[PDB]
This record gives structure tokens, sequence and C-alpha cells, in this order.
């Protein structure tokens, strides 16, 4: 709920941002089975600042 | 009558500048700095209209 064009935050001002002129389409879903972890999966990492 | 009603036709476009027109206020660019990109696409066009 923020890729959006127009919208900010941990994905748009870091990192994966939209274009003002997004001719694409939004398609998620969950894969939790394929990335669960007891202690944690941290291969998989992202930016803060 | 010539000359006065001139100038009451620019006096008309006088009283077209602090018209809301559908928008939240007559200021653009206050709007264009306070809310979302599309917000501002909506109140510029209900602004230029």
């Amino acid at each position: 709920r923020q890729i959006a064009p127009g919208q900010t935050g941990k994905i748009a001002d870091y990192n994966y941002k939209l274009p003002d002129d997004f001719t694409g389409c939004v398609i998620a879903w969950n894969s939790n089975n394929l990335d669960s972890k007891v202690g944690g999966n941290y291969n998989y990492l992202y930016r803060l600042f | 009558d010539v000359v006065n009603q001139n100038a009451q036709a620019l006096n008309t476009l006088v009283k077209q500048l602090s018209s809301n027109f559908g928008a939240i206020s007559s200021v653009l660019n206050d709007i264009l700095s306070r809310l979302d990109p599309p917000e501002a696409e909506v109140q510029i066009d209900r602004l230029i209209t």
C-alpha cells in the first residue's frame, strides 16, 4: 500500500518508486510457505535510510 | 460606455482571480505544496477549467 503514483515511504523514497505515468499492473500474492523459518530467514535484506 | 465597460470587463477578470472553481481554495502553489500529486492534478484541473 505504498506502491502508488504520489505516495512516499519505505518503498517510494528509498529504492523503488513509480513514475507519474505508470502504464502497468499491480499483482501480489502470498508465498510464506517457501520463506518461513523458525529463527528467521535473514538472507533477504532491505533499505531503511 | 466604452472605456469603463472594458475596465469592468477587466475587473470581471479580476474577480476570476480568487475563485475556488470547485477546488479547495483559489491559492495555486500552496495546494501544489500541501497535497498529493494526483490530488493537485484534480485541483489544478478544476482551476484551469
